[PDB]
């Protein structure tokens, strides 16, 4: 035995092209809509749930992450290679930041260490890149609301606005037309929701869409009092009945 | 503590003439005051004309011997049976010596 | 076995050539537009942000320029993701300097280091190369302002000015045709983006699609300062010399 | 074909041809014959000179007191081989103060070289080897292929033209195995045996090497004018 | 490095004209307790070989198996295994001593005094000793412990030397290692009444005798004893 | 095309072809067969007399585990020895750690397991050969047989190597004339006259009949191999039946 | 690790990996060694398709080793750094262990022995890369002056060149380079090295570098304005 | 691609069979073995003139009693020769005795099958190995990189080799001085090297039993070279 | 065309070697079934004895993983073992450095976490196995979670796996349209089971004997298979009505 694939398995094309990144791209274009909007309060992440098949429970299946308090994640691509990423960022949060500093890391930071682990596996021994685009939105204190992109590459990009996967092309511009620097949290919300029912073709309701936003900090969800200084997360994932209400006014 | 070391007694004598030399030995293995053995060879043929002895603590001593003549077994399959002088015996010994000078074989040896 | 996929990265051509350099070299070539100008009185940075868009998030944005330390910034051309794993080494190898000889790291040595690593993807390990090229400028007190450059094959050489990226061949005889020995940081900060505006596979030079940074004696007295531009910054001296 | 690449390919037949491509090395080399009473155990080997200026090479090789071998094939192959016999021989008398039995000799070659067909990287031994040896259950003859395929013979021969000596040997079956307690005809019968694989050239002095355990016999080589007596 | 916990006591054995015989008494002492009243430290190996331990038990039980694990694997693709190429109690013992200067060497030892008894393939008879240093010796009569100093001068009152040994037949041998018994029970402060004996003779093999007690004791005479002066 | 040049590749059917070119190797071996008896099992074994000059008896094929378990395998042996091997370290692990000897069915897996670690990488070769194996342990018989692929089952009765076919059929009949089950002493004389009549398939040259077996009653649950009279006596029955 | 064999043998018994890596050291700038009585000089070409070149910092073709010797090279500029590093490391645990600084053939023999290494070790590719090595020994007036190549074999020479364009620069120095009388003054020899190198350089201005090394560890690399007066006097003499 | 340690259908390693051809591009060397001492010769074939050919060491002397010569990679021949002098000296460590020819030539072809994917191919060098013991004389030793060696009376190896042995099997009996020897290797080094033979571009030199291994002079060898002329212009 | 013999990207973004593997899930050709009660999770699988030679009692592809979760597995029983052996391994270690069973979501997680890691590094092949894990959880319920190939894995309310696993997906569909719950509304598992067979024999058509099923049930802290005179008594009570 032993991993005897100790050379790079992407390498350069005569032209200049890195294909099986090019190709980890093609994944991602296959991949189910998901976007990000940045608020002037918050931070606002979207995506549709795909159900495989109705006997499954869609519930069961996250999309949308938590990866700190205040820092989550959506993806368009892979849904494993997804899975697997969240818990390397969860874990790296703590290893390379939390343990050293006592504190979560700002979302840049936690983003370049994500980064890094996506770039490792497009030039480490025996290895593919990651299938997936991630959005990752979140707050810290000193860089206010963020929201950036990462691509197989390990190339990672600050957005006020942005879509990845199936109809990225269309719903860009869809967000160009609505974003500006004004936005209230609950207007970029309503936003998200309109661009995201031109990609989704069946049922659009709570329990087919998957949204969540980084906004205030949630004492209720704290789940302890009597530190002032801890607030809570501020990471809330919206409930089914929660997105209902907002498609009413839709 | 473990004492890894032990006497087992014994004397051993080597006298060498002008086209012969005598290894002699006396037979009594012993542990403090009593007697394991009166007797139990402490001088062997070790091949190619040779003879050997180490003396003191005797699993230290066998192992030695044990390993000289396993020395001389592999020397004629390396060098095409050629004959291990006594000069070349005697350097190749200080090298299994040597070899555990910092947990040594509690033996005085003679060829 | 495992052989039989192993595409062979570190191995030469008929000719002599590294496939992968050269390949890499290639790729570089589409990368935005990286300029260094070398003056007697300081350095300027100026490069070029590939096809951006007006949702982008620019002030919180940095693709092209980075810090490795207070004397010594570099300008990218290339896979980011692969210069920011050289750019993170060669800060931590920058400290290590520090903390060894309580000095701050010359120029060249920082240089020298960050090349040879480049090399050894080339020569051993049977990995792809880094598909990055750096413009590195700093001060030190022995050789003053420096100006140099490294690519994938880990050979890197020193210039008074220097283009990375697209259109080089252009932008050099330019640079060629319109660089004196005398000449100053604002003269330099205006011949960079002259070139850049002639260079460009965009329609216009915009603030919105630049990097640009100066390192200054321009510091009160005798020390040195870095300044990355900020996006206002950059549409103010985008007017200053007349370019919009 | 396209399965011949290395050891650790089945052909869609499956065969292993890096191996089989071992076994033709074999038949290359220089003939060996081996066979035995139920006193002796008796191995006979034509050497092969590179030409009238060189030496004869060395085809027999001790591994003990009471075991050795003759090679046909990858010299260097045979001293890895008989090396690890000597190692085993060795392991096996300063452990347990036992002689190694000739038939748990063969079983620890058919596993050395069974590791080399299976893994990556690595390839078969490129020699053939028989082993003779007179142990507690008397005298035996083996034969070792790198396939790791090991048997247990009366009498067999090993490299170019030794099919000859096989049916020579085949033949005589009845009467060599009741040569007990006369080494020196055994000899006669193993050097008799080895005539039945020449052609153009004959056994000369420096040409003929044989091998003899026993009994009251160690395992001792005769080469040069010791062999002059059988010629 | 360690310390014995729960120890056996003597292992006494010699040579008579026709084979060997070795004895162990049954129990497991811990320090100045008599704490296990049944255990055997004569461990037959085949039909030829009795091992006899004395010392550390849990080190004896891995001796045990070390054994018992050695007749599993000589039988391995072996026709002859319960023939020609059985175990001698030669192979058997060199293997214990390796075992035991390994240990030893390695300042990791196995806390035992061992006796190898029995008969080879030649009708030759076999007695060796081994112990925790890996220190080996044979002779006419071999004993561990407090039988090195009690029983090895009654049993060479027996056989002196090795021309003894023949004029010595199995009656008078067991009777004197019985006897040895007898005189270690009353003197052997860690020792039982109960003991295992083992005859490995080269005519009628081997002969396990169990749950075997000290019999014929005086004490009568301690009725007369008053005081101390 | 290219799928079956490299071991663990699944070709476009979801199929492994290096592991079927193993079976390949396999049924070109000589003939070997299990029965599982009342309160044991029997193995038997075909070896070719490829030359006068094979010693009789000598070449011995069957290898034991342990000391209840038997094991024979057709197709390469050098193969087999290495499995056998492994399955003598599994044995001696378990019954270090767990004091009683290993479950034939806990032994099984063992030996399954290591086989299909096989035909996980490119980088090592499948085994070329099939094993059948058992014996007896605290709940009564077992017999198994274990393929390339590292697939194995519980068999009443098992054959493989060149006269599988014919082996099989005759394993049929036993299993449906005595559905109450078979003796031991009955098993061994049924396994020499099954692989007398697999001999049809290799008749070119002729073979040297080897037998072992395990039985409760027999042999203490210990795996032993049938010799002299015994062996005579089925020998006997054997020749009796093809003529 | 990373074993793959990629230096082997070809059925015609070639290399071809050790001999692409000197495909490589062919396309190298010319470099050039001649030594006269009392003194070796290493010429080197610098070619003039970069201009706007900071001539104070980059990387110069002549590298001290130790305080008396020096290395020149031809082929990949990375490659060469990693031998320059080695030999500068060794010649310091000479001096170090034998309490004398190294020998130029001993050097020499060093460098030569790493590259040879690197042709039948697993997973990595010869270097692309021949030098040149001249100083003098430890107490010794005898100018020395050896070269390598990427298989590792090396050897002495009284005046050599390696590079593009070499085969004629060998051609113009087999010529006018006497062996019963070499140049007998630093002026002669320095003047030899340049009108070899004007043979193949193109322009005699930033072209061309000279270093002179003399015994007892005294080393000067000539200045443009000095090289240039050698470039003038060389063709006025030529006008005839 | 395929294996490094591949068999052919032939039965022959490729890598093996490869480095055999890249030693018959190197240089000539002579060997031949005397009751009075052995002699080795070589072809220097300097590739230019300014080449200063005293640098060129196809002859090393491995210990006092063993020297030898080499042809085909000889850069290859370096780590070998190391491993030959750490051989030789160490066993005059262990054993108080010089070692004898033949066990350090096995030393040294214990080297050659250590490839595959150890080194990553084969020595693309052939060497000859002369030298004395007290156990069988005066020998010389041909050591390949299948791990093979011969032992010869008298060996040609490189470019010029199977016209060299012909003539060796011609001329070599077993009554040839030392003298004999040394005109002998000249004489077949003149006839298959492609320039003219003098002091500067072949080299001569011996071992015997008396004053070990020694290289000749240049002043020694042109000597040797005057009176080979002479006599072969006597006839 | 390399890239159809490791895990690496097609042109088309595509991982050939997954899509092989989820096709040698069908080699068996067994189609098994998974429903949830009230108290209880219930999965069935067809038993195919194609040899008169072999031992029915050892034909199995349904494992005891911990006490609590079961595992049926779809592909060939040598993969399927392997993931058996893992499966055990990994619920045995949860159990040791986290104090508590190893919850049946959680295996599932684990055993897709390394199935992924199978589909990016190239050394390590796919294993060509679906694997269904059945539970009570403590927390959760009666619990049924699927993994595949590709890593990916999802709860399920029921589910069908194997050749026909449309058919019995679709039969399944429509009675949960009906009933509009997540389970089935029963008390005891020997009615929860007579459902999955009932189920399967309508979607497949064929009729079964005790010997052409396999069952695993599992209940609060323990999961358990039936004999085959237990499903006999199962088929009776199916016919009786
Ligand atoms: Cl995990
Ligand atoms: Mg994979």
């Amino acid at each position: 035995m032993t991993d005897r694939y100790s050379f790079s398995l992407t390498t350069f094309s005569p032209s200049g092209k890195l294909g099986q990144i090019d190709y980890a791209l093609t994944a991602v274009k296959q991949g189910v809509t998901s976007l990000g909007i940045k608020a002037t309060n918050g931070v606002v992440i979207a995506t549709e749930k795909k159900s495989s098949s109705p006997l499954a429970m869609s519930e069961t299946l996250s999309k949308v992450s938590l990866l700190t308090p205040d820092i989550g994640a959506v993806y368009s691509g892979m849904g494993p290679d997804y899975r697997v990423l969240v818990d390397k960022s969860r874990k790296v949060a703590h290893t390379s930041y939390k343990r050293i500093y006592g504190e979560y890391p700002p979302t840049k930071l936690l983003v370049s260490e994500v980064a890094k682990i996506m770039q490792e596996a497009t030039q480490s021994g025996g290895v593919r890149p990651f299938g997936v685009s991630l959005l990752i939105a979140g707050h810290d204190e000193f860089n206010g609301f963020s929201l950036y992109q990462v691509d197989p590459s390990g190339s990672y990009f600050p957005w006020k606005a942005t879509a990845i996967g199936k109809g990225s092309v269309a719903a860009k511009t869809f967000l160009e037309k609505r974003w500006n620097d004004e936005l209230e949290l609950e207007d970029a919300i309503h936003i998200a929701l309109l661009t995201l029912k031109e990609s989704v073709e069946g049922e659009f309701n709570g329990d087919t869409i998957e949204l969540a936003i980084i906004g205030d900090e949630n004492p209720d969800l704290l789940g302890y009092t009597g530190i002032p200084t801890d607030k809570g997360p501020r990471f809330r994932k919206l409930t089914s009945q929660e997105i209902n209400d907002r498609l009413e006014a839709l | 503590q473990f004492n890894p070391y032990g006497d087992n007694g014994g004397t051993i004598l080597g006298i060498a003439g002008e086209d012969f030399a005598v290894l002699a030995g006396d037979t009594r293995n012993i542990t403090d005051y009593s007697i394991n053995s009166r007797y139990e060879p402490k001088v062997f043929d070790c091949g190619d004309n040779i003879v050997m002895s180490a003396n003191g603590f005797a699993a230290d001593g066998d192992a030695l011997v044990k390993r000289f003549k396993n020395s001389v077994k592999w020397y004629h399959f390396d060098h095409n049976d050629k004959k291990l002088s006594i000069n070349s015996a005697a350097r190749n010994i200080q090298h299994l010596l040597y070899g555990k000078r910092f947990f040594p074989y509690y033996v005085h040896t003679i060829i | 076995g495992s052989r039989r996929y192993d595409s062979r990265t570190t191995i030469f051509s008929p000719e002599g050539r590294l496939y992968q350099v050269e390949y890499a070299l290639e790729s570089i070539s589409h990368a935005g537009t990286a300029i260094g100008i070398m003056a007697s009185d300081g350095i300027v940075l100026a490069a070029e942000r590939k096809v951006t868009s007006t949702l982008l998030e620019q002030d919180t944005s940095t693709e092209k320029l980075y810090k490795l330390n207070d004397k010594i910034a570099v300008a990218v051309a290339g896979l980011t993701a692969d210069a920011e794993i050289l750019i993170n080494t060669a800060r931590i190898h920058a400290q290590n300097y520090l903390k060894t000889y309580n000095e701050d790291i010359p120029v060249e040595i920082l240089v020298r280091r960050l090349s040879d690593i480049k090399q050894g993807y080339t020569q051993h390990g049977g990995l792809r190369p880094f598909g990055v090229s750096f413009i590195y400028a700093g001060y030190d007190d022995r050789y003053g302002y420096q100006l140099y450059t490294s690519n994938p094959s880990g050979n890197y050489t020193g210039w008074k000015a220097i283009s990375v990226g697209a259109n080089t061949s252009a932008a050099q005889t330019l640079l060629q045709m319109d660089y004196k020995d005398d000449m100053k940081v604002d003269d330099a900060i205006e011949l960079a983006l002259k070139t850049l505006s002639k260079t460009t596979d965009s329609s216009a030079l915009t603030y919105d699609r630049l990097e640009f940074a100066t390192i200054r004696k321009g510091a009160n007295d005798g020390e040195v300062y870095q300044k990355i531009f900020k996006p206002q910054e950059i549409k103010d001296i985008l007017v200053k010399t007349g370019i919009t | 074909n396209n399965y011949d690449g290395d050891t650790v390919t089945f052909s869609p037949t499956g065969r292993l041809f890096q191996v089989e491509y071992a076994l033709e090395a074999i038949k290359q080399g220089s003939v060996t014959v081996g066979l035995r009473s139920n006193t002796h155990a008796v191995l006979v080997a034509l050497k092969r000179n590179a030409d009238e200026l060189s030496s004869y090479q060395k085809k027999i090789i001790k591994c003990d007191e009471h075991m050795g071998l003759s090679l046909a094939g990858l010299a260097p192959d045979a001293r890895v081989l008989s090396n690890y016999l000597r190692q085993q021989c060795n392991y096996s008398s300063l452990v347990f103060n036992r002689k190694l039995a000739v038939e748990r000799a063969g079983h620890l070659l058919c596993d050395k070289a069974q590791k080399n067909t299976q893994s990556y990287g690595g390839r078969p031994y490129g020699v053939g080897l028989l082993i003779i040896g007179y142990d507690k259950s008397g005298a035996h003859l083996l034969e070792f292929q790198p396939s790791g395929n090991v048997t247990e013979l009366y009498g067999t021969a090993i490299g170019a033209r030794s099919q000859g000596a096989k049916t020579y040997l085949e033949r005589t079956l009845d009467t060599f195995i009741k040569i007990d307690g006369n080494p020196d005809e055994l000899i006669k019968a193993g050097v008799e045996a080895i005539s039945q694989s020449l052609r153009d050239e004959s056994l000369t002095v420096d040409n003929l090497s044989i091998a003899i355990v026993g009994k009251d016999t160690p395992f001792t080589i005769y080469d040069g004018e010791a062999v002059a007596k059988y010629i | 490095t360690q310390q014995p916990i729960v120890t056996g006591t003597s292992v006494i054995s010699m040579k008579y004209d026709n084979g060997v015989i070795i004895a162990a008494d049954n129990l497991g002492s811990y320090g100045s307790l008599l704490r296990f009243n049944g255990v055997e430290r004569l461990i037959p190996v085949g039909d030829n070989t009795v091992v006899g331990i004395s010392g550390d038990i849990s080190d004896m039980q891995h001796i045990e198996r070390l054994l018992k694990d050695l007749v599993t694997e000589n039988a391995y693709d072996n026709p002859l295994a319960d023939a020609e190429e059985a175990l001698e109690p030669s192979y058997i013992f060199e293997y214990l001593a390796t075992v035991m200067y390994q240990r030893r060497s390695k300042m990791n030892p196995l806390w035992n005094a061992i006796i190898v008894a029995g008969v080879q393939s030649n009708g030759d008879q076999f007695l060796r000793y081994v112990n925790l240093l890996g220190v080996t010796y044979s002779s006419p009569t071999l004993a561990t412990g407090f039988g090195a100093h009690m029983a090895n001068p009654l049993l060479r009152k027996v056989v002196d030397r090795e021309s003894d040994i023949p004029k010595t037949t199995v009656q008078v041998a067991e009777e004197a290692i019985v006897n040895a018994m007898r005189v270690l029970y009353y003197r052997d402060a860690r020792s039982s009444r109960n003991f295992s004996l083992a005859i490995i003779d080269k005519n009628t093999g081997l002969t396990f005798k169990k749950n075997l007690q000290v019999e014929n004791m005086k004490w009568d005479f301690a009725k007369d004893i008053k005081g101390y002066g | 095309t290219g799928y079956d040049l490299s071991n663990s590749v699944f070709s476009p059917d979801g199929r492994n072809f290096q592991v079927e070119y193993a079976v390949k190797a396999v049924e070109n071996g000589t003939t070997s067969i299990g029965i599982k008896c009342n309160d044991g099992v029997v193995f038997a074994v075909e070896k070719l007399i490829t030359s006068k000059l094979l010693v009789p008896q000598k070449n011995v094929k069957i290898q034991v585990v342990d000391r209840h378990i038997g094991c024979v395998y057709s197709g390469l042996i050098p193969d087999g020895r290495h499995l056998v091997n492994r399955g003598r370290e599994e044995a001696a692990s378990f019954k270090k750690l767990y004091k009683t000897p290993i479950p034939i069915p806990a032994f099984a897996d063992r030996l399954g397991q290591y086989v299909q670690a096989h035909t996980l990488y490119n980088s090592v070769r499948p085994f070329g050969v099939s094993t059948i194996f058992g014996g007896v342990d605290k709940n009564g018989a077992h017999l198994y047989m274990l393929e390339p692929s590292g697939s194995y089952w519980g068999y009443k009765g098992a054959a493989t190597g060149k006269g599988r076919q014919s082996a099989k059929a005759e394993l049929e009949k036993l299993v449906d004339h005595h559905p109450e089950g078979l003796s031991a002493r009955e098993a061994v004389k049924q396994a020499a006259k099954i692989i007398y009549l697999a001999h049809e398939d290799n008749k070119e040259k002729d073979f040297e009949l080897e037998i072992s077996w395990c039985s409760l009653s027999e042999t203490n649950g210990l795996h032993k191999f049938v010799k002299g009279d015994l062996l005579q006596e089925a020998i006997d029955f054997a020749q009796k039946e093809i003529n | 690790g990373y074993d793959r064999a990629l230096s082997i043998f070809s059925p015609d018994g070639h290399i071809f990996q050790v001999e692409y890596a000197l495909e490589a050291v062919k396309r190298g700038t010319c470099a050039v060694g001649v030594k006269g009585k009392n003194c070796v000089v290493l010429g080197c070409e610098r070619r003039s398709t970069l201009k706007l070149q900071d001539t104070r910092i980059t990387p110069s073709k002549v590298s001290k080793i130790d305080s008396h010797v020096v290395l020149s090279f031809s082929g990949l500029n990375a490659d060469s750094r990693i031998l320059i590093e080695k030999a500068r490391v060794e010649a310091q645990s000479h001096r170090l262990t034998l309490e004398d600084p190294v020998t130029v053939e001993y050097l020499t023999r060093y460098v030569a022995g790493v590259q040879q290494r690197y042709t039948q070790s697993g997973g990595v590719r010869p270097f692309g890369v021949s030098t040149l090595i001249a100083g003098f020994d430890p107490r010794d007036d005898e100018p020395k002056l050896y070269q390598t190549e990427p298989s590792g074999i090396y050897s002495s020479w009284s005046a050599q060149t390696i590079g593009r364009n070499s085969k004629t620069v060998r051609e113009f120095l087999e010529k006018n380079y006497d062996r019963k009388e070499p140049p007998a003054t630093v002026e002669e020899c320095v003047k030899l090295t340049v009108r070899s190198l004007l043979e193949v350089v193109q322009t005699g201005a930033k072209n061309i570098e000279i270093t002179v090394v003399k015994p007892d560890s005294d080393i000067v690399a000539l200045s443009s304005e000095e090289i240039n007066q050698y470039v003038t006097q060389i063709e006025q003499e030529k006008q005839e | 691609d395929r294996g490094v340690s591949t068999f052919s259908p032939e039965g022959r390693l490729f890598q093996v069979e490869y480095s055999l051809e890249a030693i018959k591009l190197g240089s000539t060397a002579i060997g031949i073995a005397t009751k009075e001492g052995v002699v080795l010769g070589v072809e220097k074939r300097a590739t230019s003139p300014l080449l200063e050919s005293d640098s060129i060491e196809k002859i090393v002397e491995i210990d006092r009693h063993i020297g030898c010569a080499m042809s085909g990679l000889t850069a290859d021949a370096r780590s070998m020769i190391e491993h030959a002098r750490t051989a030789a000296v160490t066993h005059n460590l262990y054993y108080d005795e010089d070692i004898n020819v033949e066990s350090l030539t096995q030393s040294v072809c214990d080297l050659a099958l250590r490839f595959g994917e150890l080194m990553s191919r084969p020595f693309g060098v052939a060497l000859l190995i002369a030298g004395h013991d007290a156990d069988d004389g005066y020998q010389l030793f041909h050591a390949e990189p299948s791990g093979t060696f011969y032992r010869y009376n008298a060996k040609a190896i490189g470019s010029g080799s199977e016209g060299a042995q012909a003539e060796l099997l011609n001329e070599w009996h077993s009554s040839l001085t030392l003298k004999e020897a040394e005109l002998l290797v000249l004489k077949i080094l003149k006839q298959v090297m492609e320039e003219k033979l003098d002091e500067n571009n072949a080299q001569l030199s011996c071992i015997t039993k008396q004053d070990g291994f020694k290289i000749y002079d240049n002043e020694k060898t042109a000597e040797l070279i005057k009176e080979l002329k002479e006599k072969e212009a006597a006839e | 065309g390399y890239d159809r013999h490791i895990t690496i990207f097609s042109p088309e973004g595509r991982l050939y070697q997954v899509e092989y593997a989820f096709k040698a899930t069908n080699q068996t050709n067994i189609n098994s079934l998974a429903v949830r009660g009230k108290d209880c999770t219930v999965v069935i699988s067809q038993k195919k004895v194609p040899d008169k030679l072999l031992d029915p009692t050892t034909v199995s592809y349904i494992f005891c993983i911990s006490r609590t979760i079961g595992m049926v597995v779809n592909g060939p029983i040598p993969d399927a073992r392997n993931a058996a052996l893992r499966a055990k391994a990994e619920a045995a270690e949860f159990r040791y450095k986290y104090g508590y069973d190893m919850p049946c979501d959680v295996l599932a997680k684990r055993m897709a976490n390394l199935s992924q890691i199978y589909t990016q590094r190239a050394y390590m092949r796919p294993l060509g196995v679906i694997l269904t894990f059945v539970s009570v959880d403590e927390e959760l319920g009666p619990s049924i979670y699927k993994t595949d190939p590709a890593g990916y894995y999802v709860g399920y309310k029921a589910t069908a796996t194997g050749p026909k696993q449309q058919e019995i997906t679709t039969n399944l569909e429509n009675h949960f349209k009906k009933s509009k719950i997540d389970h089935i509304n029963e008390e005891s598992w020997e009615k929860v089971v007579e459902f999955a067979i009932t189920h399967m024999i309508d979607a497949l058509g064929t009729e079964f004997s005790k010997n052409d099923l396999e069952v695993g049930v599992a209940t609060k802290d323990k999961f358990f298979t039936l004999s085959a005179e237990n499903i006999e008594e199962r088929l009776v009570a199916i016919a009786e009505q």
